[PDB]
RNA sequence: GCUAUGUGAGAUUAAGUUAU
RNA sequence: CCCCAUAACUUAAUCUCACAUAGC
């Protein structure tokens, strides 16, 4: 009817075009943040009331202005009228119009909301948090409107990859001011509610993409001045979007206006605590949990995470030159040094060293080692550097020249290649071809590989979700014993590796382990628990075979860091490597039936098993700066007796300073690492494992919450979803009962082999089909908004049949073979990798095969399971290696008869070209 | 044949590195880009072209004598 | 028959103490070597620390630490404010056109009078050879060394 | 009845085992000395060995472009820059005598590396751009014969 | 009991080497 | 200049345990 349209637009002079048909309602499929006694989650539902009416401009062009006329019961209508009349004067409330219109004989009460956008903040956060490259129409439309793109940006191939086309960081950032205005408007709304006495729960789906608020159905009226808005779910689900769109970029300008110039900020100023408090009180005014700008004042690890995400959000406003070690001019023997006297973290705030000696007369070995590892004397006594080759912050150039390091090509073993060719290998059309080589690099290699930390962005996490993910991960990390150990009990393998910078200039780590007595090491470790010691880490180019042209660099962390980290973390990290049958499979050998043991361990009791895996693209350089902190906190939870709160916090601060916010020395100059783990700290593998358990438990959590609870048939998992939403966004303390629960649920329906950065998942098929456990799409969506990377489908694999093992775990393929009278799983590698290792070696001594029958026994040990592969070319490499070993031995004997007269008392060399020696290493008897 | 090209390119780059081509950064970058491209090639016709381009870096400059290396 | 002590204690037990006596001698020699290594590394780190304090330029660093309220300043501003030499690495001629100039440019306030330009080969680069026409004929991780002009 | 061939079973194993350790130590020393001689010989003759290996694989390739470039470089035409592959970019190649000229450049074409290159600037030893004239059978006293031909790819 | 010798099983300890 | 961690092989010693034999 036309009269209904005329009644919808009353006093306001608006030209409306129906968005449906007639006076009937309009069905939309939008995301909702719902919490009832029947359903509770953040999923997409069908809303079937609401007669939408799009407004067209004077020139008959449709704009983003809709008049949603909700139809509901009379009681809700008259209650919402009263609440709106109480909240009429707020500038963040959508213009409501209440009228009754006769539809078919019954005057249905109508609640008309004027000039609100098509989508809400719930839709935006769902699109950016449940991203699917196929079904991304809502995100595409949101980008087309509120002009960010031109509807042609989506014609690009990888327009969302965050690695390919890194310009997706903008196009998103253009929504930052919209989100910031929404935050200001919700703060205004909360102020109005508190000053008017209405108590209610704020939800994202009740705020459009302009900041206006509506739906006052679930609002109760109390005494004026005593309103209690609930902003847990709203802010918590909004947190990950506050950093993708960079909402707090307007706060870097003079009057917080995007047109005005930037604020200058004193170069010397480093505190930034009052500014952080002002930002919190402006944007998160009604977040009832206490926020500490400096994490040193936190209670136990929970304000650490909670206030750390706020700090990482707020630190994007402050200049990047104020984050780093805080130096102070101390006087030793009357000579003024410049040494660190604290640290200013982007997450931990300002941390000050507790033991300071302004006036010193003599420096011991511990003090000399601490001062020599500090970057203060190196950066201060160095020329200023402006390195335009990278976007990372450049501090200083220690030396007056820039060092360019090139990678030498590998050496060619022509004898082995000729032997292989003589044995019918490397033929046109053969399934086994050389694909692993020693790729060489030019001078601009180390710096080019270092300039991949640009993929690491300041990521703000969902604390109301992360604070439960951490509990589930801690449950996964139970049955382990850890704590602090003395220098007597520290086990170090291969003492003389590097000793780190600047300690490379005087010797290896053996020198610093022998020069420092046990009491000296204990004193240094105790000093770490009360002070912050920043260290310099050197980047070194790897020299190893690979199938990709990408260069690889390894971070050589200073010995001053490794010595303390070992004493901190070798009580753990060794029970993890000595525990068999757990989720983490670090330390479990693949020989003597180990592969079969782990595979049957994770097959467990899943009802409808499939297999699933991933590779975490751009790891070690896209890891969020918060998830590494969470990892270090999880590994530090085995310290409730040995360490106090202050000691644990200072150890965490030391680890962040010398691992996370470390000063990377690439070439001959010092840079600043934006974040991410270090490849060579003390816990890279275990930190990666705990980070992998996270974002998988998170994937399960937000795949179980994003399911329509009304469509779930089972009454147990539905109640589990309800209680999970309760424990996430409505409960403050840890519910240990429901942490043991849902962990039993994961172990029953989601079994994992969590090795460092590598995982194999045996999950229930029918639960993933109904969206009750994590899947490939859910894991990809999780990585999109909590890793700043897009995980390609080609990097993932799945298996619908368990008679064939994982498609690829630890670069080893799995096949089911008959060993004796029982079927076992044997890991066989890529034959191209073994052939390339046999052909391309690192040095020229290794080209002489006679000098090394060894390393060929070792390559044949790993290549034995290929002999049972159905492919003949795959099976022939083992025989090739055995024949080459025999040839090497016989030509060594010939050389000994030519050079010498005496042969060799051998007869223990024949086992090395017989299949029995290598077969015995896969039979489970040793 | 790729097995005979992707290996002789490695040998050529090793020889060039041995006779101090890394001193000239431009030449080293060009001859390392060619070597990496040969190692990732998929058609022998376009791999022999890059093999030719990787050669004539040793032959252009009279560092290594050539007449005696071909006595066979 | 009763001469066991003549070869089981006069030739074996009298040799048993020699074994751990000798390993104790080796242990004390290795401990002396470790102490010497400790002394030499101590004297090396002390010399390093006492050597790179003379380069601190203790006339513009004392002027910025004293200006601090608590006495602490970020480390990342010490080179920006006190260093008398600037090294700029230029990957392409466009960067040189934008982020550099002729004999004088300006980075982090200041005024940096260029003293020399050098290439990846680290031999030399003349200031008149850096042009769009001559750019391809140059190795282009160019290092520009400039001095603060005051 | 014992202690005649019986006592010489534990004392006979004494000197025999001692000889066994002596032989074992001698063999270990011999193999260590061998593993050194060979390793140091390898690392001494690296350049010549790598060059010979390279030029053996080059003939085992049995190509045409490589077999033309190397044949020219034996006793004549060698390039001055990296051979370009795109249809653009120039290639300068010395021509050290008349025969190398006539084997390669015949007239506006250049052969070389299994392609045919069109010549652009036949500059002499010093710099005199020689027009295609005295480079004929008539006594060519074209300066020092290195007639660097600059040539573009067709 | 007493040394003497070999034996195998480890375990321990470094060194070399591969794989992840 | 050349990282952390795990597994495996190979060599070489050691502390023995245990077994066996011989002499006393
Ligand atoms: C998505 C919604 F469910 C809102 O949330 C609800 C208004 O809020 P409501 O009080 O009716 O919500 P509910 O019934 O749960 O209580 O209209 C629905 N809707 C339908 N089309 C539109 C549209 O174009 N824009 C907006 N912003 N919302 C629209
Ligand atoms: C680089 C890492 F820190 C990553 O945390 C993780 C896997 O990272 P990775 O390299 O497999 O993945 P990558 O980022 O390349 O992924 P793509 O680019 O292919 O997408 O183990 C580490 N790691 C890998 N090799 C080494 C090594 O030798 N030494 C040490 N100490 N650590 C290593
Ligand atoms: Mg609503
Ligand atoms: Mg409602
Ligand atoms: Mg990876
Ligand atoms: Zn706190
Ligand atoms: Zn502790």
């Amino acid at each position: 009817a036309q009269s209904f349209l005329n009644r919808v637009c009353g006093v306001s002079a608006a030209r409306l075009t129906p968005c449906g048909t007639g006076t009937s309602t309009d069905v939309v499929y939008r995301a909702f943040d719902i919490y009832n006694d029947k359903v509770a989650g953040f999923a997409k539902f069908l809303k079937t009331n609401c007669c939408r009416f799009q407004e067209k401009d004077e020139d008959d062009n449709l704009i983003d202005s809709y008049f949603v006329v909700k139809r509901h019961t009379f009681s809700n209508y008259q209650h919402e009228e009263t609440i709106y009349n109480l909240l009429k004067d707020c500038p963040a409330v959508a213009k409501h119009d209440f009228f009754k219109f006769r539809i078919d004989g019954d005057m249905v009460p109508h609640i008309s909301r004027q000039r609100l956008t098509k989508y809400t903040m719930a839709d935006l956060v769902y699109a950016l948090r449940h991203f699917d490259e196929g079904n991304c129409d809502t995100l595409k439309e949101i980008l087309v409107t509120y002009n960010c793109c031109d509807d042609d940006y989506f014609n690009k191939k990888d327009w969302y990859d965050f690695v390919e086309n890194p310009d997706i960081l903008r196009v998103y950032a253009n929504l930052g001011e919209r989100v910031r205005q929404a935050l200001l408007k919700t703060v205004q709304f909360c102020d109005a509610m508190r000053n008017a006495g209405i108590v209610g729960v704020l939800t994202l789906d009740n705020q459009d993409l302009n900041g206006n608020w509506y739906d006052f159905g679930d609002f109760i009226q109390t005494t004026p001045g005593s309103g209690v808005p609930v902003v847990d779910s709203y802010y918590s689900l909004l947190m990950p979007i506050l950093t993708l769109t960079r909402a707090l970029t307007a706060e870097s300008h003079v009057d917080t206006d995007l047109t005005k110039p930037y604020i200058k900020w004193d170069l010397l100023k480093y505190d930034f605590t009052e500014e952080r408090l002002k930002l919190f009180d402006r944007y998160f005014k009604y977040w009832d949990q206490t926020y500490h700008p400096n994490c040193v004042n936190c209670l136990d690890d929970r304000c650490i995470l909670h206030c750390a995400n706020f700090n990482v959000l707020f630190s994007t406003v402050f200049p990047p030159t104020s984050f780093g070690p805080l130096v102070r001019k101390i006087f030793v023997d009357g000579v003024p040094f410049v040494v660190s006297t604290g640290y200013h973290f982007r997450e931990l705030g300002v941390v000050h060293n507790q033991d300071v000696n302004l006036h010193s007369s003599r420096l011991s070995f511990k003090e000399l080692l601490v001062y020599a590892a500090d970057p203060a004397m190196h950066a201060a006594s160095g020329n200023l550097l402006l390195d335009k080759r990278t976007t990372c912050f450049s501090v200083a150039a220690l030396t007056n020249n820039v060092a360019f390091q090139t990678v030498k090509p590998g050496n060619f073993n022509k004898d082995f290649y000729d032997f292989a060719v003589s044995k019918g290998f490397f033929k046109e059309g053969s399934s086994v071809e050389l694909k692993h080589f020693f790729f060489a690099q030019d001078g601009n290699a180390a710096i080019s590989d270092y300039d991949y930390y640009r993929y690491n962005l300041p990521t703000m996490c969902d604390i109301r979700q992360l604070l439960f993910v951490v509990e589930v991960v801690d449950k996964y990390f139970d049955c382990y014993d850890g704590g602090c150990i003395n220098a007597n009990q520290v086990i170090v393998n291969n003492l003389d590796k590097s000793a780190g910078f600047p300690f490379n200039k005087w010797g290896k780590a053996r020198l610093y382990y022998d020069s420092m007595s046990y009491e000296d090491q204990d004193a240094l470790f105790a000093y770490t628990k009360r002070n912050v010691i920043p260290t310099i880490t050197q980047m070194n180019l790897k020299y190893a075979i690979s199938a990709k042209n990408r260069a690889r660099t390894v971070a050589g962390v200073s010995i001053c860091s490794t010595m303390t980290n070992r004493q901190f973390h070798q009580k753990l990290l060794k029970s993890i490597a000595a525990t068999r049958g757990a989720t983490v499979v670090i330390g479990t050998s693949k020989f003597y039936g180990g592969w079969h043991n782990m595979l049957k361990t994770v097959y467990s009791d899943v009802e409808n098993p499939h297999l699933m895996g991933w590779d975490y693209p751009k790891c070690d350089r896209a890891m969020p700066n918060m998830l590494r902190i969470m990892a270090s906190l999880v590994l530090a939870r085995k310290h409730t007796t040995c360490c106090s709160l202050s000691h644990r916090f200072y150890r965490l601060a030391n680890e962040c300073a010398q691992v996370l916010s470390e000063m990377v020395m690439c070439g001959g100059s010092l840079y600043v690492k934006p974040g991410g783990t270090s490849s060579g700290d003390a816990t890279t593998a275990y930190a990666n494992s705990v980070f992998n358990i996270c974002q998988a438990v998170t994937a399960n959590v937000n795949a179980l919450l994003s399911t329509d609870g009304n469509k779930i048939a089972d009454k147990y998992v539905r109640n589990l979803q309800h209680r999970l939403y309760e424990c996430l966004y409505r409960n403050r303390d840890v519910d240990t009962d429901f942490v043991n629960e849902f962990y039993a649920y994961l172990r029953k329906h989601f079994s994992m082999m969590i090795l460092s950065d590598d995982a194999v998942v045996c999950f229930n098929s029918t639960y993933a089909s109904q969206g009750l456990v994590a899947s490939i799409k859910n894991f990809k969506s999780v990585l999109y908004y909590q890793n700043n990377v897009f995980m390609s489908e080609a990097k993932c694999w799945t298996e619908t049949d368990l008679t064939k093992g994982p498609h690829e775990f630890c670069s080893q393929h799995t096949m089911l073979v008959k060993q004796g009278d029982d079927y076992v799983y044997l890991p066989y590698p890529d034959p191209s990798r073994i052939l390339g290792a046999g052909c391309f070696v690192d040095d020229i001594v290794k080209t002489d095969g006679t000098l090394m029958i060894e390393r060929f026994v070792s390559l044949a040990i790993d290549a034995y399971p290929l002999t049972k592969h159905p492919n003949q070319e795959y099976a022939d490499v083992f025989h090739l290696y055995l024949q080459y070993i025999r040839k090497l031995h016989d030509e060594l004997t010939g050389h000994m008869l030519d050079m010498y007269s005496v042969m060799l008392t051998n007869d223990n060399t024949s086992r090395y070209w017989e299949p029995e020696f290598y077969e015995a290493m896969y039979t489970p008897h040793t | 044949k790729m097995s005979d090209v992707k290996c002789t390119s490695v040998v050529l780059l090793s020889v060039l590195q041995q006779l101090r081509v890394e001193s000239s950064s431009k030449l080293w970058a060009q001859c390392v880009q060619l070597h990496n491209d040969i190692l990732l090639a998929k058609d022998t016709t376009e791999a022999f072209e890059k093999m030719v381009s990787l050669l004539s870096v040793l032959l252009s400059m009279q560092g290594a004598v050539d007449i005696n290396k071909l006595c066979e | 028959n009763v001469a066991k002590s003549e070869f089981d204690r006069d030739a074996a037990m009298q040799r048993k103490l020699e074994k751990m006596a000798d390993q104790a001698m080796t242990q004390m020699y290795k401990q002396a070597r470790s102490e010497d290594k400790r002394a030499k590394v101590t004297s090396a780190m002390q010399t390093m620390l006492f050597t790179m304090l003379r380069k601190l330029d203790n006339d513009a660093l004392n002027n910025i630490i004293n200006n601090a309220r608590d006495g602490c300043v970020p480390l990342n501003i010490i080179p920006l404010t006190t260093a008398a030499k600037l090294m700029v690495v230029i990957p392409d001629y466009n960067t040189y056109k934008n982020t550099c100039d002729g004999t004088t440019f300006t980075y982090a306030s200041a005024l940096w009078e260029i003293q020399q330009v050098v290439d990846a080969d680290s031999k030399i680069v003349q200031l008149s050879e850096i042009s769009m026409d001559n750019s391809p004929n140059l190795a282009w991780p160019l290092i520009v060394t400039a001095l603060r002009a005051n």
